[PDB]
DNA sequence: CCACTGTTACATTGTAACGGCA
DNA sequence: TGCCGTTACAATGTAACAGTGG
């Protein structure tokens, strides 16, 4: 039982912070430049319009 | 020489179109990434601000 | 059409329910749009209908029911 | 260097590339002994899972023959993947008729510059035609 | 219809496309229990060098909703088999940037022409301003 | 020099959507 | 309608050229 149960802990934290890991940091990044593009595209917009 | 000067302006504008629809499209993917983590792994899971 | 394309637009563009999305609902206290999201919204609206709109113009709207009478 | 090598990816797509050529037929191995190029290949197979064993296993049983064609095809695979990102760095494929393509391809080499350009200046000298049409 | 079919050519192509979707994992059967798919998948293979019963052993097991695809993937098939035989009749593939190519498709759209004919048109185009200049 | 990388111009196969025609 | 040609793509693989730095 104890085997079993180390086993189980393990992997399910394993598990968990390997997939966090690989998601939350390609999440950050989009955002991050989702932001550097909508402040690169308010300046071109603001020159055409004129 | 009108019309010179705005075929720079008709290249900017295409600049502007190409920058703009980049933002919408990863916008619309955000949003729609975030309707799909309805089930509460986003709160602090996902957004790791770290 | 027209009517139901804003709301397709205003819904994928900030994740609210097609159903909250009325005529009178306000992005910002309705939707909670805020300055960026609200920005990329009136993006998304110009780039549905390939037009352009005055800067001053564009931020009077502030409404699914002006963001159609600017629209239609 | 222009785009950033990721290991464990670079590592999967020469894995995939292998499996790929074996299961077309072709002779990935250098050995020509049945027994032991079957034992490579069952090796790498169970590599699956493995990426990081699989650049061994191709200093130690790749046919010499594949290392230009592997170093190609990674390549372009990396470039491909960076560029789908955004629109505007992607490529679209089409499809020419042979008197169109020769007409085409003459005119660029004539003026040295890359089919997208020859476009390019074309499309360019039409919409100034349209621009002074309008004014 | 233009180009004649030829039954010991198309059934090697369905049989060679048929194994390259099993291979790829594609349900080639209509069985959902995995023991009949083997079979049937058992069968396809060892009834390699048949028309006649390659043909049969479609109508008889071949995965519903495949059927489209593989009478379109054999109709493209039987057209580039044919066509390939002349140069002028070739089809040449090219990559276009992106830019370029919505421009290019923009043209076409609001033409009504095909890639090949605007771009014919647009190189005559050229082709006469070279020579009101010259 | 040499190797490794980026890029262009193809090929090859597959697929969805139109439109013609019995 | 269902077949049949046809187009416009997508995905991947290669050869060839041009750059870059060790
Ligand atoms: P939110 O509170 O982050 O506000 C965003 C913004 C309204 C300031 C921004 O979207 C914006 O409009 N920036 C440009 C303002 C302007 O009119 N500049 C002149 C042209 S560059």
């Amino acid at each position: 039982a104890i085997r079993v149960t180390q086993s189980d802990r393990d992997l399910f934290k394993h598990l968990i912070t390997e997939a966090t890991s690989y998601v939350s940091a390609d999440y950050m990044r989009h955002a991050n430049e989702r932001r550097t593009h909508l402040d690169e595209a308010l300046a071109l917009r603001g020159e055409l319009f004129g | 020489e009108m019309e010179n000067v705005q075929k720079k302006l008709r290249k900017l504008e295409r600049d502007y179109y190409q920058i703009r629809e980049q933002v919408v499209s990863a916008k619309a993917g955000w949003c729609a990434v975030m309707r799909m983590v309805k089930d509460n792994g986003v709160e602090r899971r996902l957004h790791r601000r770290e | 059409t027209i009517e139901e394309r804003v709301k397709k637009i205003i819904g994928e563009q900030l994740g609210v329910k097609q159903e909250e999305v009325t005529n009178n609902a306000s992005f910002v206290e309705d939707l909670g749009a805020d300055s960026l999201d609200t920005v990329e919204l009136v993006m998304a609206l110009e780039e549905e209908f390939d037009t352009e709109i005055p800067d001053e113009e564009a931020e009077k709207i502030t409404t699914v029911q002006a963001a159609i009478d600017y629209i239609n | 260097m222009k785009y950033q090598q990721l290991e464990n990816l670079e590592c999967g797509w020469k894995w995939a590339y292998l499996i790929r050529k074996h299961q077309e037929g072709e002779p990935i191995t250098k050995y020509i002994e049945n027994s032991a190029a079957h034992a490579a290949v069952d090796k790498l197979i169970k590599l699956e899972s493995e990426p990081v064993r699989v650049l061994e296993w191709i200093e130690q049983h790749m046919n010499p023959d594949l290392f230009n064609r592997m170093k190609q095809t990674i390549r372009a695979r990396r470039k491909r993947h960076f560029n789908a990102e955004h629109q505007h760095t992607r490529k679209k494929s089409i499809d020419l008729d042979f008197p169109v393509w020769h007409r085409l391809s003459a005119l660029s080499q004539r003026r040295g510059n890359t089919l997208s350009e020859t476009i390019v200046q074309l499309i360019e000298d039409a919409e100034r035609k349209e621009k002074y049409a309008n004014q």
